[PDB]
């Protein structure tokens, strides 16, 4: 049965409100969330992480922040549309949404602003560098089965030990989890453990985009292959995600229903803006792009989506010109795709409310997905392949790789040693590791101490947990930087300024 | 054997005194903390407080003088001037007397102590300055980063000259006689960057060895390493930073 009063959970994990509350009071709770996120350094850091193109000196080009503001507007539209379609069918009060219309929009709007919030410096490629670096150190593939005679893991305590252990199972997960850094998984970690933001359950449920644990190793279930495409949370947040699922009435591996809306806003807004920027960087002219788009849609059936959206805007663009073409390319795309998405949401509402619907709102079967597929194909062949873009991706991979090597000393240390570094500020015989340790952000160091202290001191799995938490500490520090700070710190510690 | 020259104890004491105060003054210049904050950090770290102690006579004195002075002097200029003077007026006579009181062993060079003996109250005043400097100045990120950067620079430089060490005796020696060695283009040029004074000391030292001895290759290698350590240790901070960046190709 469908009741959003059971899904739009305004409770918090810490110092929480309880007890009935009016429509106005619930509104004010979710508006507090807006203020918490909007004033977060993690959102502000989005304006110096890159979206496709290198940061230009005239801000003509999108950054992670300006792109996310556009996604938020698309999500706002899809949510507003679902609610209006629903008010006209009279299902609003029946679905328990009449006193939650505000929050329903706000959560989607905020979830949009917060995808990419946990993304590391150089995007897809910062993730690549992190996971590659830990793959060579931990070799998770050497822990898939029976302990291996040559365990290529670098860490004594994490190597599969032959003497039939259940400890080998925790080793297995720790090794896999740490080699699946994922921006979405990092986003939950960031909003909860690192930034201490204390959002509402519903707000955090909105950015839990995938439901697969990072430590997952086998084949994904056929029934949840889409919800578990990529990792959605770390081992470090398992207890929190368990608290969250109960609070949001989610089965294991189920997704929060408003997540589908934010996802469709991403899938829509993901690409058109990148074509607009390509024209601004003079990669091709607006005229060339129209014909690159005409050619790549293939079979023209005059009545098709192409004619209604892109050909329409091309005709309108004659009588400024590029502003006009892209304004109407965006609008035409929105006016066809938002209703399609909002409708898909209502038509599949039981499974989406249950959180089990194993498809996107814009599933590959739709002509609408073909329109979006059209924008990606032109973007891949003419934008994302551009030498300036690819070079930035090469540079970013080297920068993050280089940063991790600089902090290797913190990892190539015994437990007794590293702990001495955490207790005492001045360690006599580890001057470099001391000084390296102090460069780590106070908020990240605090999350390491808190996690480590909550473990039972006496356990035989304690050193395994500590190493996991130390590794998270380094990844927290690295993924939190902007592109430019990471590039600067690389140069500074490699020594090229003073 | 193992005896020290008597004047060394005096220079050692001058080092011990000047070791720290100036670094606090510079810390106030660099706006790390105010002179007022420094007084309370010193008041806190002294603990057992009495009217009459060194703290009272030296550092409390400077704090009061800095408050309500003529001679249109800055508060910080006045505080540190009198922090320096007051410290000298107490610690120099003590060091001088210690030198005289123990002059026999100091003269023989066998006196197993410093002039500012690790026990004394004067050493406590110096420890006071060190404690504050350690917790609040030497820990500053800019200082600590410089230390990190320096360690990588000198470490990296040694690797750039590793080829000169990864060579046999006959090989390195051929490089010393012929200026241009055909088959060793890298090691050749590396050899010529070493300062002339250092290469000369290597040639001079090795030539004084008996050519035929079985320990000659051991001595040669010792002197070869001394050659490199001489070249590196003789640089300035800025020269060594410059050469590092240049030999990794990053300057123009
Ligand atoms: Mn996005
Ligand atoms: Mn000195």
């Amino acid at each position: 049965q469908i009741d959003f009063r059971k899904k739009i959970n305004w409770h918090r994990r810490y110092r929480s409100p309880q007890g009935v509350k009016t429509e106005h009071e619930i509104l004010r709770i979710f508006e507090s969330d807006r203020g918490r996120i909007i004033n977060s350094p993690a959102i502000r850091r989005l304006q110096q992480k890159t979206q496709v193109f290198p940061l230009e000196r005239n801000a003509a080009v999108r950054t992670r922040l300006t792109h996310s503001m556009e996604v938020q507007q698309v999500g706002r539209y899809i949510a507003k549309e679902i609610l209006s379609r629903l008010k006209e069918l009279k299902l609003l009060e029946a679905y328990g949404l009449d006193e939650l219309t505000g929050p329903f929009e706000s959560i989607v709007e905020m979830s949009c602003l917060m995808h990419d919030i946990g993304n590391p410096p150089f995007g897809h490629f910062g993730e690549a560098a992190i996971n590659d670096w830990f793959r060579q150190r931990l070799h998770p593939e050497d822990a898939e089965s029976q302990p291996l005679t040559d365990d290529r893991c670098s860490v004594a305590a994490l190597r599969l030990r032959d003497g039939e252990e259940p400890l080998n199972e925790l080793r297995r997960k720790i090794r896999q989890d740490l080699c699946h850094f994922e921006g979405n998984a990092q986003g939950i970690r960031l909003v909860h453990t690192l930034m201490r933001m204390n959002l509402t359950w519903a707000q955090v449920g909105g950015i839990l985009k995938y439901t697969r644990p990072a430590w997952w190793r086998g084949e994904t279930p056929e029934t949840h292959h889409y919800l578990m495409k990529k990792p959605g949370y770390y081992l470090s947040e398992e207890a929190y995600i368990a608290r969250l699922r109960k609070e949001l009435n989610l089965a294991l591996y189920s997704r929060f229903p408003l997540t589908w809306i934010m996802e469709a806003a991403d899938d829509i807004s993901y690409c058109v803006a990148d074509l607009e920027d390509a024209v601004e960087k003079r990669i091709f002219t607006v005229e060339q792009l129209y014909h690159h788009l005409h050619e790549a849609w293939g079979q023209h059936e005059k009545g098709s989506l192409f004619s209604l959206v892109v050909e329409n805007a091309w005709e309108k663009s004659r009588s400024s010109t590029e502003d006009q073409f892209f304004m109407y390319l965006r609008v035409n795309t929105l006016n066809k795709l938002v209703p399609y998405a909002a409708q898909r949401f209502i038509d599949n509402l039981p499974a989406i409310f249950a959180g089990t619907f194993n498809h996107a709102l814009l599933e590959d079967a739709s002509e609408c997905s073909d329109l979006l597929k059209l924008y990606k194909n032109v973007a891949v062949k003419h934008v994302f392949s551009h030498p300036d873009v690819e070079r930035l991706e090469l540079q970013g991979y080297r920068v993050i790789s280089g940063l991790l090597e600089i902090y290797r000393p913190l990892l190539s240390l015994s437990l007794s040693d590293f702990t001495e570094l955490v207790e005492k500020e001045r360690v006599k015989r580890f001057p470099i590791e001391s000084r390296l340790f102090h460069k780590l952000s106070t908020r990240h160091r605090l999350a390491y101490v808190e996690a480590v202290s909550k473990l039972p001191s006496d356990s035989p799995e304690f050193p395994l947990w500590e190493y996991y938490y130390r590794c998270r500490l380094l990844q927290d520090y690295i993924s939190g930087m902007t592109d430019l700070y990471a590039w600067d710190e690389y140069r500074r510690l490699m020594a090229v300024e003073q | 054997l193992y005896s020290r020259f008597p004047l060394t104890w005096i220079m050692e004491a001058a080092d011990d005194i000047s070791y720290c105060v100036a670094d606090l003054e510079d810390a106030v210049e660099k706006r790390i903390f105010t002179v007022e904050q420094l007084y309370h950090h010193l008041h806190e770290a002294w603990g057992q407080h009495e009217k009459g102690s060194l703290f009272s006579l030296v550092v409390e004195n400077a704090w009061e003088k800095s408050r309500s002075n003529s001679l249109s002097r800055s508060t910080e200029d006045q505080f540190f001037m009198y922090l320096r003077v007051n410290t000298l007026n107490k610690l120099v006579p003590y060091a001088a007397q210690r030198f005289i009181d123990n002059l026999p062993a100091i003269f023989a060079g066998t006196f197993n102590h410093a002039l500012l003996e690790d026990a004394s109250e004067c050493s406590d005043l110096l420890k006071l300055y060190k404690n504050v400097a350690v917790k609040h100045v030497f820990s500053h990120p800019d200082v600590e980063r410089l230390e990190l950067q320096g360690y990588r620079v000198i470490s990296g430089l040694l690797e750039i000259y590793r080829p000169l060490l990864s060579l046999s005796l006959s090989d390195f020696t051929e490089l010393v006689e012929k200026e241009r060695v055909k088959r060793f283009p890298i090691e050749s040029r590396l050899f010529h960057k070493l300062s002339t004074r250092h290469r000369l000391a290597y040639v001079e030292a090795v030539s004084k060895l008996p050519s035929d001895s079985p320990e000659f290759p051991l001595w040669e290698y010792y002197y070869r390493c001394r050659l490199l350590q001489d070249y590196i240790s003789g640089m300035t901070d800025l020269y060594a930073w410059d050469e590092y960046r240049r030999l990794m190709a990053v300057e123009q």
